[PDB]
């Protein structure tokens, strides 16, 4: 009678710890697969995070007459794309990547881009490499005299360093920031920790009450037979209040306005067990 | 530009510890001193408050039968004293699937993280040498800088023995590969990215271009090449054609490209063999000992 | 920076001013194009981006 | 942030709220001493005392690995006493010890009055300091 | 000592002489020669046991020593295999090319040494409580 | 200073490599050592063998069956191939759908050759 009730406990704590461990090792190994985008090819197959340019200038222009074809792939999403991942002014541009979290990924010049990570607030930064490369430059207006002096100090400038000590004077010098662990930290399995620590001071607080209880009473029949009516009559009424006033199940069915992601539902519900 | 190479970061040589990775050094710690922990809690309760036989060396030996899930020879017979074998039961269920479970996800998904990321990440060490060319703009280039981390950078490689310069490309690179990498050799970033897509496929380039230069088509002085050319070299850039032509050379034409999970070696878990025998031997010490104090 | 308003063929903005002769250099961003190169003359790059 | 030294605060904190129960049931039992008996506070001071050698014998090591000296050299001087005080008076007997023999006298009492003041003083001082730097740490 | 490339059967010692470096075992070479050491030991105290029987501690003192050659043996397998596996890793990867590292047969011996001399223990140690719970 | 011989040590032993203890254990501090890290060698060779049969399980489950040609297009591990002389090498050269380009673009640039000259030949490569 009883090594059956002992029986099937133990296997039902074998299917529920090796549903925990054989779970807890399919978070974290597939959390451990997430790379972060590194390259213009990593942001090709990602349907998911979106890309980004500005509406008029070369950075569209680059990819419309592209065939890199890893360019044309990207520019095949960009025309045909709901909403627009055109934003219009680079401030926009920035403020999107700013607030919509992992999902938006605006293309923009490579000095323009140091100079908005390393300036407040910290919110953003570079990955990868450069897709094309341009090139500033002096210009002389067309045969005047300072055209071959201004060329030939801006290659005296060039090797001597003026023209990177006047980078990092202003993209790094001026900024406002500096500049895995692969295994659990005592944040993932954080609670534990409380509900040992939690657990004790429960055991030596029950351990004083023990204490004075079985003690201080060495210096029944008739309380079981009031609690139990007193548990039952209260507990028949407590399925029967919980049967009725329909509140089991709320639904917020909403849907999602992807701006700021904006939560706003359709619906609710709260479906007793007869009673819609 | 000046940029970094070195060889592509090999899975390890797992040092005998290794046991011990899927948790922090900052849990493991914890679990040590919430082991003591529990074991004196329950002494306490055990002792005084009694219902007795768990001494402070039999509360312990609980919570080394509580810990390693192979049970336990002696229940706590109390309210107070079954909370502390009731919480510290729940610890260790958790505490080793989470053991299981993260180190179940080393062996599935290995990524292997490169020592370096930048020039700073180089200069901010030791334990990795550097190398450049003995005669050429590489050479020079760090010695009539003054930027201070390029200036760091120049003081090791001034001194540090033995000899950190090589005299030719392919030294420096079979200097990387026959090195395991300690050795981080500087070419210019169009050499590193050929490097790295020719056989054998071993070394990488890591972090950005240093310093920044370029190359030309040249014509002679007041020659009348000098116009189409340079309005040519900038019609090619603008239609793609230096960079398709890019993607051939170095890339397309060329080596690696764009697994198995072999069994546990012997070296994996050989940091658990070392603590097996000295636990034993620190054990047979405390046989003489305890044998001649009787 | 610069523009070539095909409707009436005049450069616009700094390379608008550097052309129609009211500049004599251009110590700026100015990106170098071809159709940027072919009307007025661009040092060697200060900045690779 | 819950770190290693933030547990380390939790623990001796709980650990330390039945230190004060140790002192209180070590002050009361004197209290039956000199008002109010050898062998039995013998008996029953002999034993509260071996845990409260050794529980703040653990609170030194533990603040060693948690890298926090200044709740270190807290503690030692009232280690620098326990020290001692496992020297000090290792009356007789070849047995554990402790605080019996051959006590109501004056000078082992004022020595026993020693204890009784002093160790509730540093325990409820050491209860109130491991709240600050428990609660210091996690909201940091 | 090469038995295929360079086919003459030369016995280098990796001491000083010359990828195959071989001074992987040269870390864990000692190892198998301390447990041969203290099972040297071991065996003069074997048998002036069984030539007098008057002292007392004569089978287990021994029978430490046996055990020991045996504690120290696996920590010497291990080093070994260890010292070869992290040497078959770090090796640049060529799928052109195949590293087996099939055991010979001494050391198929010193695993069966294990085995025998830890035998030899327990057989000795049971020897001592026979012997000294008698006399 | 029993039930503590060979017959009952290869007992407390097995009855820890497994995980399951027996009614026997050490009440020694010489033996609750030699007890004790036995049992953490067996925490850690268990735990290396269940989280090392879920890395088999879990890699040989991601293999997928090569079922297109942009399937066939990533793979630098499987080969390749195309008769020497024909409309299946001309389709390519001039293909500008651009996954049968970087298909073209394998099959120029690899060693060994991985045109077969013969349908005969290609399929016994198969
Ligand atoms: C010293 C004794 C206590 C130990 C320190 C407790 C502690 O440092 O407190 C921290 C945690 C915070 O956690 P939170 O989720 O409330 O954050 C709420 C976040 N906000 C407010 C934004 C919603 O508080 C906790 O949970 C404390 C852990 C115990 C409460 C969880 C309830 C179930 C476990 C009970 C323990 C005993 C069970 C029977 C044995
Ligand atoms: C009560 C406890 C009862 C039993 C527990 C026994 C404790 C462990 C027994 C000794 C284990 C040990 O101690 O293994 C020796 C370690 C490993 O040597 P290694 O790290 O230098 O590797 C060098 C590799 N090569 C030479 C290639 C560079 O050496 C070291 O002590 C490493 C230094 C850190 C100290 C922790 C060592 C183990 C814990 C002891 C407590
Ligand atoms: C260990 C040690 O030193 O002796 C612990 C001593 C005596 O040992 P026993 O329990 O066998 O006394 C006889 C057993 N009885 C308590 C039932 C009469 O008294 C005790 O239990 C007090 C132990 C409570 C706190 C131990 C903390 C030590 C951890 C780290 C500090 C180093
Ligand atoms: C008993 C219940 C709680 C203790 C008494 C209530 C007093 C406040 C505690 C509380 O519940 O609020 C939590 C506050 C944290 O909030 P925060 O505004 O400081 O933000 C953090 C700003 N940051 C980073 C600059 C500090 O804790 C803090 O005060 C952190 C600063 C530490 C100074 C007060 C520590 C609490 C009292 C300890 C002694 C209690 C003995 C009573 C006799
Ligand atoms: C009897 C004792 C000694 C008599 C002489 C040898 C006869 C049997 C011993 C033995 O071992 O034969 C020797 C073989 C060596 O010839 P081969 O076939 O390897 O090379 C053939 C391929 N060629 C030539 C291309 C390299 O070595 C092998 O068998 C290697 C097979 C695997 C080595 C370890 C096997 C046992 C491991 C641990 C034993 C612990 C439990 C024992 C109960
Ligand atoms: C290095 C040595 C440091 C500690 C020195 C030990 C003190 C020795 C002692 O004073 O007594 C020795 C006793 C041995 O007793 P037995 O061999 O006759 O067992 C009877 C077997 N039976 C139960 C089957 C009948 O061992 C004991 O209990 C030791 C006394 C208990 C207190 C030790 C607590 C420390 C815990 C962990 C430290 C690591
Ligand atoms: C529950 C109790 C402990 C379970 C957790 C065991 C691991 C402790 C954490 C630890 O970090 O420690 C590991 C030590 C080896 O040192 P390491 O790797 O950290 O070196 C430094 C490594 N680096 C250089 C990379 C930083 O492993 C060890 O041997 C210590 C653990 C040995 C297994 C239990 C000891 C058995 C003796 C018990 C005596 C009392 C029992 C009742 C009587
Ligand atoms: C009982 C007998 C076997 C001797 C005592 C135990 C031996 C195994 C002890 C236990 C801790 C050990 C160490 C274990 C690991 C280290 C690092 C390794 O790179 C070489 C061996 C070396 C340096 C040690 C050798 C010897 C050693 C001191
Ligand atoms: O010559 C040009 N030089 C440019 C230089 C910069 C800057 F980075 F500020 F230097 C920028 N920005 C980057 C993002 O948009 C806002 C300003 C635009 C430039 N443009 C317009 P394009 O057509 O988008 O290249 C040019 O034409
Ligand atoms: O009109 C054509 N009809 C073809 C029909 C077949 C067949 F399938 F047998 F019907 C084949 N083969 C397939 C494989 O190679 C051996 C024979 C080749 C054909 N070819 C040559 P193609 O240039 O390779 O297409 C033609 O030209």
């Amino acid at each position: 009678s009883g090594r059956i009730v002992g029986g099937v406990w133990w296997f039902f704590t074998l299917i529920i710890i090796s549903s925990y461990t054989a779970n807890l090792a399919a978070f974290l190994t597939v959390e451990r697969m997430v790379s972060p985008i590194e390259s213009a090819e990593d942001l090709s197959k990602q349907t998911e995070i979106a890309y980004g340019t500005l509406d008029s200038g070369s950075t569209k222009e680059f990819f419309r007459r592209s065939k890199i074809a890893v360019f044309d792939k990207m520019w095949t999403y960009m025309r045909s794309a709901e909403p627009s991942v055109f934003v219009r002014t680079t401030a926009e541009g920035v403020a999107r990547v700013r607030k919509s979290k992992g999902k938006y990924a605006y293309l923009l010049e490579s000095t323009m881009n140091e100079y908005i990570e390393q300036r407040k607030p910290c919110d953003t930064m570079k990955v990868g490499g450069n897709l094309d490369s341009k090139g500033y430059g002096i210009a002389t207006p067309k045969g005047s005299s300072l055209g071959t002096p201004v060329n030939l100090a801006v290659l005296k400038l060039s090797e001597q360093g003026v023209l990177d000590k006047l980078k990092n004077k202003w993209w790094y010098d001026k900024g406002e920031c500096g500049a895995k662990t692969s295994a659990l930290s005592l944040s993932n399995v954080a609670g534990v920790f409380y509900i040992l620590v939690g657990g004790l001071g429960l055991a030596m607080l029950v351990a004083l009450i023990e204490f004075c209880y079985k003690s201080r009473a060495e210096a029944g029949r008739k309380a079981l037979t009031l609690l139990s009516s007193v548990f039952a009559v209260c507990g028949l009424g407590l399925l029967g209040i919980a049967v009725s006033t329909d509140y089991w199940l709320y639904l917020e069915e909403g849907i999602i306005l992807p701006q700021n992601q904006s939560t706003e539902v359709k619906m609710s519900l709260h479906s007793g067990l007869w009673r819609v | 530009g000046i940029s970094i190479m070195i060889k592509k970061p090999q899975k390890s040589k797992p040092g005998v510890f290794s046991f011990l990775d899927p948790l922090a050094y900052e849990i493991w710690m914890c679990i040590v001193f919430a082991y003591i922990g529990v074991s004196v809690v329950l002494f306490l309760v055990s002792r005084f408050s009694p219902y007795n036989e768990f001494g402070i060396f039999n509360s312990l030996w609980f919570s080394l039968g509580a810990f390693m899930q192979q049970g336990c020879d002696i229940s706590p017979r109390s309210l107070s004293g079954r909370i502390v074998g009731g919480v510290w039961w729940f610890f260790t269920l958790i505490i080793i699937s989470s053991y299981t479970a993260n180190l179940a996800a080393f062996l599935t998904v290995e990524r292997m993280v490169s020592p370096i990321e930048s020039a700073e990440d180089l200069s901010k060490q030791t334990e990795i040498a550097y190398g450049t060319l003995d005669s050429g703009s590489t050479k020079e280039f760090f010695r009539r800088s003054k930027i201070a981390v390029f200036d760091k950078m120049w003081t090791y490689m001034r001194s540090a023995e033995p000899s950190v310069f090589v005299r030719t490309t392919a030294e420096g690179v079979a200097r990387v590969r026959k090195s395991k990498g300690k050795y981080a050799y500087l070419l210019e970033s169009t050499m590193n990215e050929y490097i790295e897509q020719r056989k054998p496929c071993d070394t990488m380039k890591v972090g950005g271009n240093l310093d920044s230069k370029g190359y030309g088509i040249a014509t002679p002085k007041g020659s009348s090449l000098g116009t189409p050319v340079n309005l040519a070299v900038l019609k090619l850039s603008e239609q793609g054609v230096l960079d398709k032509l890019k993607n051939k050379w170095w890339y397309d034409k060329g080596e690696c490209g764009a697994e198995k999970t072999s069994a546990l070696s012997l070296s994996n878990v050989a940091g658990v063999f070392y603590i097996l025998v000295g636990g034993l031997g620190l054990a047979m010490l405390v046989a003489l000992i305890e044998f001649c104090y009787k | 920076y610069g523009a070539r308003d095909a409707d009436t063929k005049i450069w616009n903005g700094m390379v608008g001013e550097l052309v129609y002769g009211k500049a004599d250099i251009a110590i700026a961003p100015l990106t170098i194009t071809l159709v940027r190169e072919e009307v007025i003359d661009f040092s060697k790059p200060f900045m690779s981006l | 942030a819950f770190t290693f030294a933030a547990f380390c605060y939790m623990l001796t904190l709980v650990l330390c709220a039945s230190l004060i129960f140790f002192v209180i049931w070590h002050i009361i039992a004197f209290d039956e001493l000199r008002t109010d008996n050898i062998e039995r506070i013998c008996c029953l001071l002999r034993k509260l005392v071996v845990p409260e050698y050794s529980i703040h014998g653990l609170f030194c090591l533990m603040f060693l690995c948690a890298a926090e000296w200044v709740t270190l050299g807290l503690n030692i001087p009232l280690l620098f006493y326990h020290l001692w005080r496992y020297f000090h008076r290792p009356a007789d007997g070849s047995e554990v010890m402790y605080d019996a023999v051959s006590i109501m006298n004056a000078d082992i009492l004022n020595y026993c009055q020693k204890e009784s003041w002093c160790k509730l003083a540093f325990y409820l001082l050491s209860f109130f300091y491991y709240l600050y730097s428990m609660v210091y740490t996690l909201v940091s | 000592c090469f038995l295929a490339g360079e086919e003459r059967g030369r016995c280098f010692t990796i001491e000083y002489v010359m990828v195959n470096v071989l001074k992987m075992i040269r870390s864990a070479t000692p190892f198998p020669l301390v447990s041969l050491f203290f099972m040297f030991i071991g065996f003069i105290l074997s048998n002036i046991g069984h030539i007098r029987p008057h002292r007392t501690i004569l089978a287990f003192v021994s029978g430490i020593f046996f055990i020991l050659s045996g504690l120290s043996l696996v920590v010497g397998l291990v080093l070994y295999i260890s010292s070869i596996n992290d040497e078959m890793l770090n090796r640049t990867k060529d799928a052109e090319t195949y590293f087996n590292y099939k055991y010979g047969w001494s050391f198929a011996f010193a695993a069966i040494s294990f085995l025998l001399t830890e035998s030899a223990g327990v057989m000795s140690v049971y020897l001592f409580m026979k012997r000294y719970t008698a006399e």
